[PDB]
């Protein structure tokens, strides 16, 4: 479930098998030292050896530092863990700032246990209960056929009850699990005898399953390791996984969870796989929340951190003093830094294009050199935001593609943050000064 | 001519101990409440002509 979004047009860090950048793929465009140096985290987070290491990406506005993270996230893919959260995220008023970091870095190391499960399938051919009124004793017998095979299996109380409430019957393909119990119908193999009520609802036919009846298969359980101690906590922590109210989980819960994992691991029966927590606009932590990270990210079960700052030299928050990236030194002496620059008319260009291949807003020549023009002058989310509603505006006047004539009409409409300073600044009398004052007659 | 008396008795012996454990099995294998009332619900694959 996803729409078009800012980041959405990025699958990837698009790199070659050398980890050299190309100049246009996956989405991402330029950046190629900063590509370059993402790849380089990317692989040390799929290696899976080092521990802890903290990366920040420094660099002005709009210069890409969230779509580099989407980007790692992309190449990272599923089966490992992306724990995306603000600097904001982390006050919150059931928890402390040290508790919620806590399960932020917990929430980023996946836990694999694999489990072996033996599965019954087939096409039902007879099923038979016979239950006594008014008594407690049943019994049952099914007939259930494969291709190559067919066999009688006679049937316990929970099979019994299991069967009978899972509605199954004769047309009906099912999978039964041996250990957990539970019945999956996967779908009918003919009609049912042409009965009034349901006359055509199983038109879908699904084809009989071929091989042996019972057969061995291979389950995966991936947990992260928050979800674990959020298990392990109380009694109740099980619903404090969907509700939230996990309290503060004692620290020798985690010490405990901690060992046997790694017993675990030792004895083959669990696979650890770290991910990366990635903080957006990590100035907004306080000064407590920088030294528990300096702490926190000599653990050995801790994962990858990635910090985007954009502030310069700027006022730590929970101190008086400025600050390099608006983090304290010790911090930026355990982390390092990758920077991202300004485009060039020509990436701001085929940004724009690529963005609109993905919002499917067919671009003019002079309507994309216009708003590369535009974007260059005033900010590439501008000029970013103004394709679609140029779109919007193109179909008003019913056409299919986007002329110069339409972004004009979506600059005149909407505004930039240079022309609305300008209006206001002219209009000054028309707007609350920061000394409450504002004039609200006209004469 | 005794031997003989005494090789049938223990051949019907033997035939009648192993009969009466198959039905010692068989009794084990049928049980269920004794006399009552049954309700069965049956689905079956039903062929059909024109
Ligand atoms: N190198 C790039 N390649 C492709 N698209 C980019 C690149 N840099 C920025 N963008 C696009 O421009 C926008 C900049 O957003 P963002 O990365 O959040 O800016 P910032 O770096 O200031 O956080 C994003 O929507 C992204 O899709
Ligand atoms: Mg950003």
């Amino acid at each position: 479930l996803s729409l078009i979004a800012a980041h959405s047009h990025i699958t990837g860090l698009g790199l070659d098998e050398n980890l050299q950048p190309r100049p246009t793929s996956e989405g991402m465009v330029g950046q190629l030292q900063a590509r370059r140096a993402a790849g380089v985290i990317l692989k040390m987070v799929q290696n899976g050896t080092i521990a802890g290491r903290a990366v920040l990406v420094a660099g002005p506005p709009s210069t890409g530092k969230t779509a580099l993270a989407m980007g790692v996230s992309q190449s990272l893919g599923k089966d490992v863990p992306f724990t995306a959260i603000a600097g904001s995220e982390i006050f919150s008023l059931e928890l402390s700032k040290t508790e919620a970091l806590t399960q932020a870095f917990r929430k980023s190391i996946g836990i694999k246990i694999k489990e072996e499960t033996e599965l019954i399938e087939g096409e039902v051919v007879e099923i038979q209960i016979d239950r006594s009124i008014t008594g407690g004793h049943k019994q049952g017998k099914l007939t259930i056929k494969t291709t190559d095979m067919e066999t009688i299996y006679e049937l316990g109380n929970k099979m019994i009850d299991g069967l009978t409430k899972e509605k199954v019957l004769a047309g009906d393909v099912i999978s039964i699990d041996k250990a957990s119990g539970k019945i999956t119908k996967l779908g009918r193999s003919f009609a049912r005898s042409r009965d009034y009520d349901a006359m055509g609802a199983d038109t879908r036919f699904v084809q009989c399953p071929e091989g042996e009846l019972q057969k061995r298969k291979t389950v995966v359980h991936t947990v992260s390791l928050h979800e674990i101690d959020v298990i392990n906590s109380r009694t109740q922590g099980f619903l404090a996984l969907f509700t939230g109210d996990t309290g503060e989980i004692r620290s020798e819960v985690r010490d405990q969870i901690n060992t046997k994992v790694a017993e675990w691991k030792e004895e083959g029966k669990a696979e650890i796989v770290p991910g990366v927590l990635f903080i957006d606009e990590v100035h907004m932590l306080d000064i407590e929340c920088f030294s528990f990270i300096n702490r926190a990210l000599e653990d050995e079960f801790a994962p990858i951190v990635m910090m985007a700052t954009n502030r310069g030299v700027s006022k730590t928050r929970g101190t008086n003093y400025k600050s390099p990236h608006g983090l304290p030194l010790d911090l930026l002496d355990r982390s390092i830094i990758i920077t991202t620059k300004s485009y060039n008319e020509q990436e701001i260009k085929t940004i724009l294009s690529i963005r609109a291949q993905e919002e499917e807003v067919e671009l003019s020549s002079d309507a994309l050199d216009l708003l590369t023009k535009t974007g260059v002058e005033t900010s590439l989310r501008y000029s970013s935001n103004l394709i679609s509603v140029a779109q919007q505006i193109a179909m008003k006047r019913k056409n299919n593609t986007v002329e110069v004539e339409d972004v004009k009409r979506a600059y005149l409409l909407f505004l930039d943050s240079a022309r609305s300073v300008k209006y206001v600044q002219e209009n000054e009398s028309q707007y609350i000064d920061d000394q409450g004052n504002v004039q609200i007659s006209i004469a | 001519k005794l031997n003989i008396l005494s090789l049938d008795k223990f051949k019907e012996q033997e035939v009648w101990k192993k009969e009466n454990r198959l039905a010692l099995q068989k009794r084990q294998k049928q049980k269920f409440q004794p006399n009552e009332t049954i309700l069965q619900f049956l689905s079956t694959a039903w062929l059909m002509t024109p």
